[PDB]
């Protein structure tokens, strides 16, 4: 439903009793989550890529919600964990809401081969980010919200090699 | 149980009638098949308070959240924006609670 | 706290950001090696290198965005667009101020984003050209007003998608552009310094639109405990370093 | 590196980031 | 090169290198001795395949034609094939000096004809306006050869328009033109043959060489409709009454539940 | 602000105050001129040394508190709790970081001590020695349940009153022990390094809890204008300079 | 004579040839010229690094041989499994010894070989690659059952014919490999140092086995004039400057 | 070069340099100075067609193809060919850039296309994909000369896996892969004729060089029956009621009695 | 020895027994 709305950039989080899993991006440059970004669209133009992955999330919410929230990123050959304590066993961090939205997870480059591929496979997948509750999401009221946003980039040791074609391009009809 | 379709976003006309549609979500089972509980889902709470957005159901599993008309929207005074928060919960019970954002917008 | 003083004028701000300098390049004044025609272009440097603030427009429940094409916003905007309208060409840079502030029980963002040559799509169908009247609007911008199929398609209107930037290109990549977002949590205002972009050293201020500041709801406004449902941005912006020349009849009708 | 047509235009293919990802003051 | 990895112990700081803010309008200089315990690793890896000289100099194709009577006639534009435009379009400003391969299936004797703006081209074989004193023309037997010729940088300006947001007429006019058709001509080829034996595809392959891409922009997330007009809503069916709906084509898929993939 | 990196997971806070370092000590390795038994011990330096975050527990109106010991906590935690299942010993600091963070409408105290050797009484009455299971509850902790004529005492059931914090010593001279307080108002965080606090070198990680950390709620959680009545606490526990000697097989059954 | 210590254990032999040191280099550790991911890797060092003895098979008469995959045959066996199975890659060297004795009366040959990347074929027939499950059998390896047409194919079995080494290639061209032979007329044990061998610098220890200790009865057990027909032959396996990196969830099920 | 003849006379020893053990896994030391009397011969012999970069850099047949409507495709792989195959299986790991030259007996105008791994090929001639603005493309006339060019070392790895003991995905997964076969995609060649003149057949030399061979291994001793499967078990006839037979297919030879040849 | 294609994998073909033979300690 939210594809082709600006409501497809942001989730919304409440206050919740237990832990729940509120967003999972895997870690494809091939995935729609990433292809579409300016990393990923850059990327997808290359069948390898090594580095390391820069994502930011950032809450808007009123200045009195606050929240902490645990982003953890799964290794490859790790299972998407659905419990915290599996997911906390992975490259986490914790972070709190105040003063400022904005929080920043390096998914560090952890591979086997040199080179991952840019078309997601079994062989060379690169794993999964997921971000959990940490304590909760407490707004001023009782039904209050959260929207939470992320971003994606690379660090300075991100590498492409192989230059190819983009399937974030499509041509059916004659431009005329 | 997961509420699929909801984190999302609705949308009412000004001047709805009683009975229009705001979203159409659904939920998946849980892989235990245990069906829905015949008073859920519900909605708890809403961000600013707001009834008229009663959640109803459609053929099957799947779910529609309806404005009952039992308080109107009118967007040239408040509230505009509700945070409705949908509460599926199955029969051996493990809940999932959702947020439905209905936005109001301006017919003239 | 932060204060920017161009001449009979000053903008002060509370809780502010870094001030974003558009590709790390202050507005200067177009260097003898980088100039094409021979005449000595003229210099106001203090009537028109001040902040003028357009219309007010209000950010309510449903508002996609607004736009103003620069120069054209400034087009009746004092002795620049006395200038801008006297003369052949024109060069200048730009200090844009973007002012929304609602509360502690506020929530939503804006990114405020400034697009070179932000050529815009046209609202759907067959090839035809926008028209001059529809990204000229001059200093009340254009509301976006949201993409429809019964949007009206009369003459060339613009497109009116945000999240296609109203041309093809994906929002959430805007951020390529320079850009500051105003999130009602953490701040309040955003001034993005622009220099003088274009691959032509000057060219005619009402025929082309160098640049277009472009403000989008990301995130909706909810007024949270408070009966307050809209907000209103203001959008101040100073010419830099703004030079004519070529000067001639007023190119008015 | 021989230039095999004299001129400057019939060559061969030639060869910071910061003014993104940092365009502050 | 790419920089190496630098080793990092644990650290207890009170200024955190992991919480910073996205409404600045910076991206972050988070590196991963942030936020894990790195070790040295010696990073010899470029990205001397991602500049711009060998991002966009590969000699992608520009346009079609097909010889109808011995005769085929082309504008020099980047704008038919999406997938060189979508790579122009990555940047605002570029300035390139362009080589032309011909890859025809034509045998026998072709003649190309670079008309320069602002003169009537041929048009037709046998024409008089092939003889010409000053067009710069090529002749070529496709067999035993490609033609091959760099045009260089024919801009009046610094650069060429990827987009243009201006017009070429001033407010009252009435056949005024967007975008950045009229900024810049880059010319056109005129094809023709002198025989008559092979087939009638004329491909041009178009290679930009000593590229200066100035101003990046967002990468186009929808289908082309038209040339020269950056639109997105594509208007599939014109006969049957379906005609007014307009498809978006663009590249965003979704997944079935966020969270779960 | 505040950032704390051990291995594989990273600590971030906003309000936080100072690192309680526990008797002015940081966690370090045993010196040749402490140790006892003579292999060489193993180091696991980045797989056990990592921030653990056990499970979360509900501040409610009533909670009298909870307690974790440790290294009992972290026994099904990670190569950490594997190094602990196949060694005869160990020794390891810790590094505790506690978590609970409402709003600015919430009232509320939370004392986070870290009791070396607490030894706690029988739930009451008669000369019985308290469980094995009930001193040992892994992640989950033991949820204090406050004081009554009423509680269970079948099978050495620990005690259940938390002014005299569970072995009979007051409650506020609790303070004489590694602690923060956790108060709403001014932060929300409180971290505490403990070294390995011993009379001996190394012994066995299953038998023997050196450390417990005790959490009690001082002031009761006012909800203020707001209706969350009940804010989590999330318990983040990291080894630090772990060591463990007399690999054996898995001491589980 | 000979002894081998690695830490908490020691293998003893008394009628012993020069250890093979496989490729002539010794297992090391991953230079920082050699790595490919970034954090730090783990070093247990002498809880992983020991001599973990698997079970011991039967050489009989008709017994074709025996192979254990590596690190396939270590993943229950101590610390060293319980990092495989808790980190995303791992490299590791190993000292393979081998031990088979019976008597001055009895005869027989065993080529004990230790092959890198021994991908084994399919038991045959039609284009079905073999099974997980088949070629991770753990510690108690796969005896090789010898050919026969009336072998079971259910599943992706794996070849059964020693004398082309289950992948197709001739046994006696086996000594290309690290091997040695224990010949019961003159030796009774083999030990095999193997550095890591790999085109990468770690890998995933659960899907791929990097090594493949196999051993052949190449002459048969003669009894002579004994009435023992059947003798032990058991491997004790240590890994030798074994590290992990990429912490992680257990990958078991 | 190889070492020269020592001479040696009579000798009386009692360290044998003959009885060594074959237990120990090493080869003997044993030149011909140890058990005869040699005199000394200048041997200028070398083995410098027996190094890697000469025993494989032949430029051998990796794979044949036919154009069935003007339109071929082959995934680059050494397997189908036995007699490269054995020889790569000579070794574990290779590290090699190779060289493609390809032999078409087509008359006219044809072009290859490199697609690399992650992408969708062109699925026919006269097909959208051909057009391409950054897939490496080879357009030729097979008449006057042979196309030719490098691909370099695209490995993910240090190496070309030529054995791999593992799988690309976990225990509990079903669609597992053994083998090389997830390891390393060396990419595509997509063959298309813009003409319709000569013949159909496509074939492909390729020549690897600037090899490093890391492991060595035994020769292979049997006929291969599929690829990336390393399986011998030749399964002959399908259809008659001998059909779960399996021949081996192997090359050693049989001597009527030992002790007589 | 020229190279024609000013690249390392564009050029031609490029140029101890003890680890086999003798791999003892
Ligand atoms: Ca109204
Ligand atoms: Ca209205």
């Amino acid at each position: 439903g939210e594809v082709g709305k600006v409501s497809m950039y942001y989730i919304t989080v409440t206050k919740k009793t237990v832990t729940e899993r509120i967003l999972v991006l895997p870690l494809e440059m091939s995935n729609t989550l990433f292809a579409t970004t300016l990393l990923g669209e850059v990327l997808n133009y290359y069948a390898n890529w090594s580095g390391s992955i820069t994502i930011t999330f950032m809450c808007v919410c009123d200045a009195f919600s606050t929240g902490k929230f645990l982003v953890a990123y799964t290794p490859p050959g790790g299972k998407l964990p659905e419990d915290r304590k599996q997911a906390m066993l992975g490259v986490h961090i914790i972070w709190d809401l105040g003063l400022q939205s904005s929080c920043t997870i390096v998914v560090p480059w952890i591979s086997s081969g040199f080179y991952r591929r840019t078309k997601a496979d079994s062989f060379t997948h690169g794993g999964y980010v997921s971000l959990w509750y940490q304590t909760a999401f407490v707004p001023p009221v009782s039904g209050g919200t959260g929207s939470i946003l992320a971003t994606c980039s690379a660090c300075p040791d991100m590498s492409v090699r192989m230059l190819r074609d983009s399937p974030m391009m499509e041509q059916k009809n004659e431009l005329q | 149980l997961h509420l699929i379709l909801l984190p999302a976003t609705g949308n009412v006309a000004e001047n709805s009638p009683p009975g229009t549609s705001v979203h159409k979500f659904s939920v998946k089972l849980s892989a235990s098949l245990s069906p829905v509980i015949p008073g859920f889902p519900q909605i708890v709470n809403s961000n600013p308070l707001t009834e008229a957005f009663r959640v109803n159901w459609l053929s099957g599993t799947y779910f529609e959240v309806v404005t009952t008309g039992m308080e109107q929207l009118d967007f040239e005074t408040g509230p505009n924006i509700f945070d409705l928060q949908i509460y599926v919960k199955d029969e051996v019970g493990v809940t999932d609670l959702q947020v439905l954002t209905v936005q109001v917008t301006d017919v003239n | 706290l932060k204060q920017i003083t161009i001449g009979n004028s000053t903008i002060t701000t509370q809780d502010s950001l870094h001030t974003v300098l558009a590709y790390g390049e202050w507005p200067t004044y177009l260097s003898d090696i980088d100039a094409t025609s021979v005449d000595k272009p003229t210099h106001p440097e203090t009537s028109a290198d001040r902040f003028y603030t357009l219309d007010s427009v209000e950010w309510q429940v449903g508002s996609h965005g607004w736009w103003w094409k620069l120069p054209d916003a400034l087009k009746d905007m004092g002795v620049f667009g006395q200038n801008m309208y006297y003369h052949s060409m024109g060069r200048s840079g730009f200090i844009i101020h973007t002012q929304c502030n609602a509360t502690k029980f506020h929530s939503g963002a804006l990114i405020v984003a400034v697009i070179p040559e932000h050529q815009l799509a046209y609202v759907g169908g067959v090839k035809v050209n926008v028209g001059y009247d529809h990204t000229h609007p001059g200093q009340s911008g254009h509301q976006i007003r949201g993409p429809s199929q019964s949007n009206d398609r009369s003459g060339g209107k613009p497109d009116e998608d945000p999240l296609f930037n109203c041309n093809g290109t994906l929002l959430g990549n805007i951020t390529i552009f320079p850009h500051q977002i105003i999130n009602l949590r953490t701040n309040n205002s955003s001034t993005i310094v622009v220099p003088y972009i274009n691959c032509v050293p000057m060219d005619n201020m009402l025929k082309h639109n160098n640049l277009s500041l472009v403000i989008i709801p990301l995130v909706p406004l909810r007024p949270g405990s408070s009966g307050i449902n809209s907000v209103p941005i203001t959008v101040t912006i100073a010419p830099y370093k703004s030079e004519f020349s070529g000067a001639m009849e007023a190119q008015r009708q | 590196n021989i230039n095999y047509y004299k001129d400057s235009a019939s060559s061969g293919l030639s060869r910071d980031p910061s003014k993104f990802t940092q365009p502050l003051v | 090169v790419v920089p190496d990895t630098k080793p990092s112990g644990p650290q207890h700081t009170t200024k955190p290198s992991i919480l910073g803010a996205m409404e600045i309008g910076a991206s972050s200089n988070a590196t991963p001795e942030s936020t894990i315990e790195t070790r040295y690793v010696y990073n010899t890896n470029t990205n001397a395949e991602a500049d711009v000289e060998m991002f966009l100099g590969r000699s992608a194709l520009w346009g079609k034609v097909t010889l109808t009577r011995q005769y085929a006639k082309w504008e020099i534009n980047f704008q038919e094939q999406a997938h060189i435009r979508k790579k122009f379009e990555f940047f605002t400003y570029l300035r390139f000096d362009m080589e032309v391969t011909i890859v025809t299936n034509n045998k026998g004797l072709m003649q190309i004809m670079f008309v320069p703006p602002g003169i009537d081209h041929p048009e037709t074989h046998d024409d008089r306006k092939w003889d010409s004193a000053s067009n710069p023309s090529v002749f070529f037997q496709p067999k035993s050869g490609f033609p091959r010729f760099t045009i260089p940088f024919t801009g009046l300006a610094s650069a060429y328009y990827m987009f243009y947001d201006g017009y070429d007429k001033p407010k009252g006019s009435d056949n005024n033109e967007y975008g950045i058709a009229p900024t810049n001509d880059m010319g056109l080829l005129c094809f023709r043959t002198l025989d008559n034996s092979g087939g009638n595809d004329v491909k041009i392959y178009v290679k930009p060489k000593h590229i200066t891409a100035w101003v990046p922009r967002p990468p186009r997330a929808t289908q082309y409709t038209h040339k020269y007009s950056t639109n997105y809503h594509y208007k599939p069916n014109s006969s049957g009454p379906d005609e007014h709906v307009l498809k978006d084509r663009h590249f965003i898929k979704t997944r079935p539940l966020i969270s779960s993939a």
